[PDB]
């Protein structure tokens, strides 16, 4: 699983 | 439009006194964060717009620029620890957790998304998180009757962040705080979506990954069939963090070994033991292990299972990481096994993939099947089989390989090479 995620576009 | 702003034109208009021009430069560093690869975080943060961005959290009469705060808040937190560290040190940990409670679920959700990345950065954080009171909140927000009533993303984005919070070690999270949040895990466990039940298991994961006293509270709620029946999903991000946990708690005391058993998981490892990903039959092979270094009878489900013939096989050909796995299986199982399960390990055909692994250039895999093939011939002699065990190891090449190995550079091997070729060869 991914510790940090950015929300793009 | 708000699309390709300078860093110089969104300071100049978060510093305007107009909350509209606020709100319109915000939206444009939200762009920035989150439309470009190579976002230019580090000029954001030393432009000192991030105070200014945690102070728009707050403005409730404003919520779009709430939410494009928190948005570029988000963003900046999953970067660099570092970076992380920015949006902390602004205050941005209670203004979020005070978002958690917005009448509007999309700013909600990006204060639950945004709390994820500070907790995901480490130990610390984590605990930070915590201490300022986020589960509480963070739980009432699924504290629904039927939690498919729930918008998908938003279900999966606080499961997410859950995950984060049960995450890591050095220290592992406060007991108190995990004792909160499991019954809401559990619950999540047995949600009908894929990635929620992903992270439900990466979060169990990470919860058994401790202590036998840390295992037992997650046992004690009675996830382990749960567990065992996402072992046999159809995708692989499931079943992943699902193997990953049993294997944790196997770890454990031979009591809680005893639930995986009594739930059905070794009906599950014929499929895991020969699975096409690496990683699966690697980490499904170190939770055998742990299975065969457990009591007699534990060794005996393993051996009604049909297993053996797997170990067989994976010793046989496979990655060498799981092979290395596999040796460390075969020898917990000699050490701990009664005289007729030795026996019926070598009719199996053990001897031979166990000796053509003796030509590994890793010093350890050498040591740990000298070990097996002493505790093999151990049981031999109760038999007085010592002879027609010798030359099986002959007949296949053994017996050379084992020369060999009385010049080698370690201590201990050469030293059992030379025990057993003298009291046997």
């Amino acid at each position: 699983e991914r510790r940090k995620r950015a929300k793009v576009e | 439009g708000t699309v390709n702003w300078s860093v110089e034109d969104i300071v100049k208009g978060i510093n305007s006194n107009n909350l509209e021009s606020q709100l319109q430069a915000t939206q444009a560093a939200r762009k920035l964060l989150s439309r470009e690869k190579q976002p230019p975080i580090d000029n954001i943060i030393r432009a000192g717009l991030i105070p200014k961005f945690v102070s728009f959290l707050g403005k409730t009469d404003c919520s779009p620029i709430q939410f494009e705060s928190a948005w570029a808040l988000t963003n900046i937190a999953s970067g660099t620890s570092e970076q992380t560290k920015a949006v902390v040190d602004g205050g941005a940990i209670p203004a979020f957790i005070s978002l958690l409670a917005s009448p509007h679920a999309h700013i909600s959700e990006q204060a639950v998304w945004a709390l994820g990345n500070i907790a995901g950065d480490g130990s610390a954080f984590r605990d930070l998180v915590i201490k300022h009171g986020a589960i509480d909140p963070l739980l009432a927000l699924l504290a629904v009757p039927d939690l498919s009533t729930l918008a998908c993303g938003y279900l999966r984005n606080l499961t997410w962040t859950l995950s984060n919070l049960c995450r890591n070690k050095n220290p592992a999270p406060p007991l108190d705080a995990v004792e909160q949040i499991l019954p809401t895990l559990v619950r999540l466990l047995h949600h009908n979506d894929p990635e929620v039940l992903a992270d439900s298991c990466w979060a169990i994961s990470y919860l058994t990954d401790g202590p036998n006293e840390r295992i037992e509270m997650v046992v004690k709620k009675g996830v382990v069939p749960q567990l065992v029946k996402l072992l046999g999903a159809t995708e692989l991000p499931i079943v992943t963090p699902a193997l990953r946990a049993i294997g944790n708690i196997v770890t454990g005391t031979d009591e809680q070994t005893q639930k995986v058993i009594d739930a059905g998981a070794l009906a599950v490892f014929p499929s895991l033991l020969t699975n096409p990903k690496t990683n699966i039959q690697k980490e499904a092979t170190w939770t055998m292990s742990n299975i065969t270094a457990g009591r007699q009878d534990q060794i005996q489900q393993v051996v009604n299972h049909g297993l053996v013939p797997f170990l067989v096989g994976v010793l046989s050909k496979a990655d060498f990481k799981t092979q290395k796995e596999a040796a460390w299986a075969i020898t917990n199982y000699t050490s701990g096994g009664t005289v007729e399960q030795i026996v019926y390990l070598v009719h199996c055909g053990i001897i031979e993939p166990l000796m053509n692994l003796l030509s590994a250039k890793d010093t350890k895999i050498i040591q740990v099947i000298l070990d097996a093939i002493s505790n093999i011939f151990q049981a031999a002699e109760k038999l007085g089989e010592t002879e027609k065990l010798s030359i099986m190891i002959e007949e296949c090449g053994g017996l050379d390989k084992i020369e060999a190995l009385q010049r080698h550079e370690n201590e201990s091997v050469y030293k059992a090479s030379l025990n057993l070729i003298e009291k046997y060869f």
